[PDB]
RNA sequence: GCCAGCAGCCGCGGUAAUUCCAGCUCCAAUAGCGUAUAUUAAAGUUGUUGCAGUUAAAAAGCUCGUAGUUGAACUUUGGGCCCGGUUGGCCGGUCGGAUUUCCAACGGGGCCUUUCCUUCUGGCUAACCUUGAGUCCUUGUGGCUCUUGGCGAACCAGGA
RNA sequence: UGGUUCUAUUUUGUUGGUUUCUAGGACCAUCGUAAUGAUUAAUAGGGACGGUCGGGGGCAUCAGUAUUCAAUUGUCAGAGGUGAAAUUCUUGGAUUUAUUGAAGACUAACUACUGCGAAAGCAUUUGCCAAGGACGUUUUCAUUAAUCAAGAACGAAAGUUAGGGGAUCGAAGAUGAUCAGAUACCGUCGUAGUCUUAACCAUAAACUAUGCCGACUAGGGAUCGGGUGGUGUUUUUUUAAUGACCCACUCGGCACCUUACGAGAAAUCAAAGUCUUUGGGUUCUGGGGGGAGUAUGGUCGCAAGGCUGAAACUUAAAGGA
């Protein structure tokens, strides 16, 4: 089916952006996703993005920059311990600096560098660069 | 096209595009207040019948069901709504 | 894409957004209640009720006009039927097929299709297990359908 | 969605569908029946004692001609009957019939070396004193 | 002169053989060399690190499945004050190391910003919200002697 | 806050047993304390709904037409057949023609870089029967999903078991040809089989000789299926309406071109790319060439046979581009 949501829309967003679409439309709207973008956005990777409701599981427009390089969903959703992310960054982030791996705790549908300032960890859904 | 407002496009592009994509979905079918000539009565019929409905009781006939839209008889004002 | 063939059909209804009223319709809610409950004993099935309601009188769905969903209502009134209606057409199909298999044991297409169909049923019968709407144990039995309806 | 189950509860079906696979890979074949103990000469070894029979002559495989020097043995164990191969010179001479010889592999496993056919061993010692010496003349024989 | 013979493999030898037998001559190890066997590295030709599977040897005929194996994200972040370590500079303070102001790095305990610290009965207090007195000296948040109201986790020891 | 219920340290000598004093358990109702308490809803899933789509399946009808045969209908020499032949039919007038008939077999052209199915595989027509993909969706449930040793459906044809069918082809068998031979190629007949019901077998170059999930890289122009928009093309009927059409857009296909930034032994590859800068998830397989997918055991089958699968021995190449 559609067996999983976040995935489906994400992939189309790394298949809009590749071609230089300035944007996207994506179907099944969640909370999950709303939250996901709200992380991405804070970090300078998209803008605006103009929910639309239709009383349904609902559609979401995401205006572009042409920055996005790449935002795969991970995906069992594994478990993770604090000191373990130190394995991930370098197995899927080009650098270190930068470019956020990203995970789901309790607060928080929130990356790892903010995670230090909180000292928390659970399961790791997508990742950006 | 490298870009476009898909929010609101043309009115065009909807009329033609398929019911289930105008973004927010909405039906095409719609209802249709019928004076058989004899009576003044006014029966609320649907554009896609499936049933022919009788008019009110006069026992009259109205509108045959086909693929999609009734074919209504001769008499019938069929003002829409 | 229909669970049995190579077929990816698309076609339902594009309930319209408005939750409340048609407005252009100005008759009463009570009004259609009466009407359904009028209809039922006569010889109904909820599936059909709406069709008949739609094509003739005000309605648009029961749904807007009341705060229920046909059935719910028949069930309050006690007209639900011993069966969940969609089922009582499948089993039927059973009898109506099996019978045809037995005038012409030299027919495969039909055979298969029967099974296929035994299965629609078990799965749909497993669900109207689960959720308290078939007295537990119910199991479907090929041969017991002909004095269950006629 | 490549061919493998992936979500979370897909421990069970994995520790099986490698443990099946491993099979075929030849190596993990030797190590479970492991062959090594039943089949082959040395069984679960590296070296052994044997005592010679004839001094057989085996010509070449062919891009070659080369009439080499081999000896049948009697081991001092399964008894197989083996042949084996000699280095250096004539080397043959220094293996005077029904003498004690110390055998080892041929660094190839199983398999079968260079230009020799069904042949799979070398003569390291004799009497236990080298060959290496009883050809660079650091000892001699009883 | 394709016969003897050598040659781990490629291969020499069928009348001038840089390979055989042997002379001289040189090369390598050298009180130690060779020889055969087994194992290792060589072997990323068993492989988790590190393989190959379009045709080289290999993707099951295709799908469902109980195990096995993996499994989207989200549940205190930030900021606020402290106080101290010991690397690194700037004085060496001096007959090659002792430490202070100047001062970077960097950890780390407090505590507070709505902030569990399983928590009660004592004994425990160890710390200052204390301050009964005050002042050596750079015309003072640079320096610690003292009992009285009041700090509990610096901790004994029974429990819930 | 009762009650209820357990106790069983502690004093009215004390040792033990009623049982009253105080203190710790624990509970159902009970007035009171609370911001009283339920994560998004993954371009993950499953489902419902709506127009749909398709040569996806089965059961039944329906039509084309050829072939063969036979009748009827005519005329009158060879016809057939071939590289060239001959066997073969020829007053018992074939071969041709006319029209009707009968039977089983198949579904032309359309018909393509196109359709749908898990693959095998599926095309005359219509009616039931239930299935399904793709979209559309301010429906729903909420991590249920990925691959899968075990196990279990389907599996071209051939072939088998017993009935039906037995036109045409046509191993086997017979033949005449060719040929040094010809048990083959060429020709004419021909059981069996091809077809179907019901039951077996489970192999294939079952072929993209390319496991699936995913996620990301670089341009295009086609097409099938949807959907959206354009006072868009005709339809003309009076304007619309739809419908075909055009174009714009998209999601999902089935492919194709062009590059090579990459990869490769190369031939070539938008995947065989993101791999010594070596690691997203997991199931199968191979490790020189033969011996040999044999001998053996074990097992499924009535049998054909399948799946499982050695070793001794031999060998310096066998192979790819």
């Amino acid at each position: 089916t559609r067996s999983s949501v976040l995935a489906d829309a994400l992939n189309a967003i790394n298949n809009a952006e590749k071609t230089g679409k300035r944007q996207v439309l994506i179907r099944p709207s969640s909370k999950v996703i709303i939250k996901f973008l709200q992380v991405m956005q804070k970090h300078g990777y998209i803008g605006e993005f103009e929910y639309i409701d239709d009383h349904r599981s609902g559609k979401i427009v995401v205006q572009l920059n042409g920055r996005l390089n790449k935002c795969g969903v991970i995906s069992p959703r594994f478990n993770v311990k604090i000191g373990d992310i130190e394995k991930w960054t370098a197995n899927l982030l080009p650098a270190r600096q930068f470019g956020y791996v990203i995970l789901t705790t309790s607060a928080g549908i929130m990356d790892h560098e903010e995670a230090r300032r909180k000292h928390v960890s659970g399961k790791i859904l997508g990742f950006v660069y | 096209v490298l870009v476009q407002d898909l929010l609101h496009p043309t009115a065009a592009s909807e009329a033609r595009k398929h019911k289930l994509k105008t973004l927010v979905q909405g039906p095409r079918s719609y209802f249709l207040d019928v004076k058989c000539p004899g009576c003044l009565n006014i029966t609320t019929v649907f554009s896609h019948a499936q049933t022919a409905v009788t008019c009110e009781s006069c026992s009259t006939i109205l509108c045959t069901p086909t693929g999609g839209k009734a074919k209504l008889s001769e008499g019938t004002s069929f003002r829409r709504k | 894409g229909r669970m049995h063939s190579a077929g990816k059909g698309i076609s339902s209804s594009a309930i319209p957004y408005s939750r409340n009223a048609p407005a252009w319709f100005k008759l009463s809610s009570e009004s259609v209640i009466e009407q359904i409950v009028k209809y039922a004993r006569k010889g109904l099935t909820p599936s059909q009720i709406g069709v008949l309601l739609r094509d003739a009188h005000g309605v648009t769905q029961a749904r807007v006009i009341t705060g229920n969903k046909i059935m719910r209502i028949l069930k309050s009134n006690g007209l639900a039927p011993e069966i969940p209606e969609d089922l009582y057409y499948l089993i039927k199909k059973a009898v109506s097929v099996r019978k045809h298999l037995e005038r012409n044991r030299k027919d495969k297409d039909a055979k298969f299709r029967l099974i296929l169909i035994e299965s629609r049923i078990h799965r749909l019968a497993r669900y109207y297990r689960t959720v308290a709407v078939l007295p537990p144990n119910w199991k479907y039995e090929s041969a017991t359908a002909s004095a269950l309806v006629n | 969605g490549k061919g493998k189950p992936r979500g979370l509860n897909s421990a069970r079906k994995l520790r099986v569908h490698r443990r099946n696979n491993r099979w075929a890979e030849n190596n993990y074949k030797k190590r479970l029946l492991g062959t090594a103990f039943k089949s082959s000469p040395f069984g679960g070894s590296s070296h052994a004692k044997g005592i010679v029979l004839e001094k057989l002559g085996i010509e070449s495989k062919q891009p070659n001609s080369a009439i080499r020097k081999c000896v049948r043995v009697q081991l001092i164990k399964n008894g197989k009957k083996v042949t084996a191969f000699v280095p250096n010179a004539g080397c043959l001479n220094f293996v005077d019939e029904n003498d004690e010889v110390l055998l080892a592999g041929f660094g190839r496993k199983g398999k079968a070396k260079g230009d020799i056919p069904g042949v799979r061993f070398k003569v390291v010692k004799v009497s236990g004193v080298s060959l290496l010496a009883l050809w660079k003349e650091k000892k001699e024989k009883p």
